[PDB]
């Protein structure tokens, strides 16, 4: 499974522009993760106006 | 204001009965 | 491309920053002249960090767009993070 | 409360009402959505291949990141949703079921 | 509106979210590297915290562009942030619960 | 002086909760000079303290007798005259909160000033009147002597 | 096996409302949201014997932006309908000067129908719909996001924004469920606007393929 997933995305990255493309060139999102964040830097909040 | 738009959705209403008294004789010669 | 609109980030990348610092550390390895003042400094590495800390590395960054147009981006003009 | 009905009271609060709710061993979305009573808006079923031929593209892009969600985080595991965002969207982009073979 | 907003992005009451900024953490960090007193008032005026949040968000681009079409998508990259931040750095929030100057 | 509040305590009660340290041991005691309720954390194993005794408690900003501030940085070859030669226990820490009973438009009648003495939590509420001298994020010392 | 058959007739109708609502025809509000109550006395209560028969049922609706740009939606009797019932709906609309249709059938449609519906394309866009399909709108379900059909005004705004060929958007099959029920065909994109927990709100585009 582990072999099959990277190879089926191995080529995914993001572009200068921002988008997340494949090999081909084709856009698989606008943004990374819809919001253009790297996975490092975000952190578990609360929104206080919601409950 | 709010009280032109629903005028504008009366007009609208209108205009499709407008449309549709027309389109009966069509549905009428189809069958 | 306008090099007066460049669309790209203003941040230098993790991987622009290396690559940039690994071919400058290079290039002073083979005998290219140090834009910065050195006290005691030998190590390639440590020069190459000195002149990025300084913004005096004499590289461009050709940063290529999925169209295919360029941005040319000195490492001067480029907000260095870390 | 993730199988609750949440609703949102008068006063702005979200309450959990407590309703009954069907598990199937089979899958007929296609006629179950279509019967009185049933709500044909959160109906939903994990055989992913059913919500593409019913729902499209869209819907089972967003019910296949439901069911991987549900698969890592069921042993209490958490993933950045960008990486499952990013692996559903390489399986929908091309407008069919991609499957990862 | 705001509220709104989040009420129909987590139809579950789930204020759980994954942001970038720990905003709590730095008016903490603000606190304790100014000293700030919270049983004494406040210098800081509610506009001026009002025009600084707002100047803020404008300042943080993820969709880069004065077009329309990269206006919404700006909009919608940081919607969640943005909501996030407008309720925390609130004028009343800034004035009786983190008091800073 | 330096000193922030001074009063006499007299212990009503040793670990309600059980012990839940063995050197560490929590008192509940409370004044008579200005009724204020203590909870004070004590290493027992080298001060030990029974149910019933009676102490004055001396939370000062400094242990010079003479207004000076502390560097905060421990001096053993210091000659100066500390006031901790007139006491028995001495600790030092720091101020973390101050509570009260304040509204949104009235003032505090009761306060509540939180102290740490390096883990060792203390606790002294009372009125408000008598904890001015404590701010937040503020070094203090304890000053604790035992009389009978 | 008749309340229930006028309950499906009622709910086919409120499907094919919001459906020409969406693809942008006018539409009353009162038909858009038609008690089944009002539907029988408008069109019965005892479908088998006759009152209402399906011919009844046919919708003819205009766009908002043309009126004479019009549709059809034919409710054929036979459950399996015959190249010779999609001959006559041909005829009607010619007849009426109308080049857009749905045909909601019971059962289903024979192949050489749809060889006739896939051959005449270019002179009558006239489109295939189960009775099943329509007793709910799909568009309406949790998992469906919000599709929005762009203009080409719109898609050449995007591509040149973004600087992109239509290849290398991501897709939507013409067969879609919602490619169907919003009645678009190869080369159109549809913008997909749903809501993203990392984002707030996320637009993506696909090509109709």
């Amino acid at each position: 499974i582990q072999r099959r997933l990277i190879k089926s995305m191995e080529s995914v990255m993001v572009k200068y522009d921002a988008t997340v493309r494949n090999s081909i060139n084709q856009v698989v999102q606008l943004r990374y993760g819809e919001d253009g964040l790297a996975g490092e830097s975000v952190e578990f909040q609360n929104l206080a106006t919601l409950k | 204001e709010k009280r032109l738009r629903e005028k504008e959705e009366q007009k609208k209403l209108l205009e499709q009965r407008a449309q549709y008294v027309e389109k009966t004789k069509n549905i009428l010669m189809f069958t | 491309q306008a090099n007066q609109k460049r669309i790209t980030t203003p941040y230098m990348t993790k991987y622009e920053r290396a690559r940039v610092l690994g071919t400058r550390a290079l290039q002073i390895a083979m005998c290219a002249p140090v834009m910065v003042e050195l006290e005691g400094e030998t190590d390639p590495l440590l020069i190459a960090m000195k002149e990025l800390k300084a913004r005096k590395i004499p590289i461009i960054i050709r940063r290529y767009l999925p169209d295919g147009s360029y941005e040319d981006w000195g490492v001067d003009e480029l907000i260095i993070s870390d | 409360d993730n199988k609750k009905k949440i609703i949102i009271t008068e006063d702005g609060e979200f309450k959990a009402l407590q309703e009954w709710i069907l598990e199937t061993d089979g899958v007929s979305l296609m006629r179950v959505l279509s019967e009185k009573d049933v709500d044909p808006v959160r109906t939903t079923s994990n055989d992913i291949v059913e919500i593409f031929t019913v729902l499209g593209i869209e819907a089972v892009r967003k019910a296949l990141e439901r069911e991987l969600y549900h698969v890592i985080s069921f042993d209490g595991s958490y993933v950045n949703y960008r990486h499952l965002a990013l692996l559903c969207d390489t399986m929908t982009c091309r407008g069919h079921l991609m499957a990862i073979t | 509106e705001d509220r709104e907003v989040l009420r129909v992005i987590f139809p579950t009451g789930d204020s759980k979210v994954v942001l970038p900024c720990n905003l709590l953490r730095m008016i903490w960090n603000a606190q304790k590297i100014f000293h700030i007193n919270p049983r004494l008032p406040s210098d800081l005026h509610p506009i001026k915290v009002v025009e600084g949040v707002k100047e803020l968000s404008k300042k943080l681009v993820i969709v880069n562009g004065d077009d329309p079409l990269s206006r919404q998508a700006q909009e919608n990259a940081t919607l969640l942030f943005n909501i996030h931040l407008r309720s925390t750095l609130c004028s009343r929030r800034m004035a009786e619960e983190f008091r800073l100057s | 002086a330096g000193i922030l509040f001074e009063d006499i305590f007299d212990v009503k009660d040793i670990d309600p909760e059980g012990k839940k340290f063995d050197r560490v041991s929590r008192l509940h005691c409370e004044s008579e000079s200005f009724k204020m309720d203590l909870i004070l954390d004590v290493n027992i194993q080298i001060y030990p303290v029974d149910l019933g005794d009676k102490f004055r408690l001396v939370i000062a900003s400094t242990l010079y007798e003479d207004g000076t501030l502390d560097d905060g940085e421990y001096n053993p070859t210091d000659d100066r005259p500390s006031r901790a030669d007139q006491f028995e226990y001495v600790m030092y820490g720091k101020v973390y909160r101050i509570e009260g009973d304040e509204t949104s438009t009235e003032a505090a009648t009761r306060l509540s000033a939180y102290v740490s003495y390096g883990g060792l939590l203390m606790r002294l509420q009372g009125d408000a009147n008598n904890l001015h001298g404590f701010e937040v994020d503020s070094r203090v010392y304890l000053l604790m002597k035992k009389l009978a | 096996d008749d309340e229930e058959e006028t309950y499906r007739l009622w709910k086919i109708r409120k499907t094919i409302m919001q459906l020409c609502h969406d693809r942008g025809y006018l539409v009353t509000q009162d038909e858009l949201d038609q008690t089944l109550e009002e539907f029988k006395a408008q069109f019965g209560d005892k479908p088998s014997e006759g009152r209402p028969r399906r011919t009844d049922l046919t919708v003819l609706v205009a766009h908002n932006d043309d009126p004479t740009d019009q549709m059809f939606v034919f409710f054929p009797e036979e459950p399996k309908v015959g190249i010779k019932t999609i001959k006559v709906y041909c005829q009607r609309m010619q007849e009426e000067n109308i080049t857009r249709a749905l045909i909601v059938v019971q059962q289903g449609m024979t192949p050489s129908a749809k060889q006739s519906l896939v051959d005449m394309a270019p002179k009558y866009i006239l489109e295939q719909f189960l009775q099943q399909e329509l007793l709910i709108n799909i568009t309406e379900h949790e998992l469906v996001p919000e599709h929005v059909v762009m203009t080409k005004e719109e898609v050449t705004e995007l591509l040149a924004r973004y600087k992109l060929r239509e290849n290398q958007l991501p897709r939507i099959q013409a067969g879609d469920p919602v490619a169907r029920y919003f009645g678009i065909k190869r080369g159109q994109v549809v913008k997909i606007i749903r809501p993203s927990e990392t984002a707030g709100r996320y637009i993506t585009y696909r090509l109709v393929q």
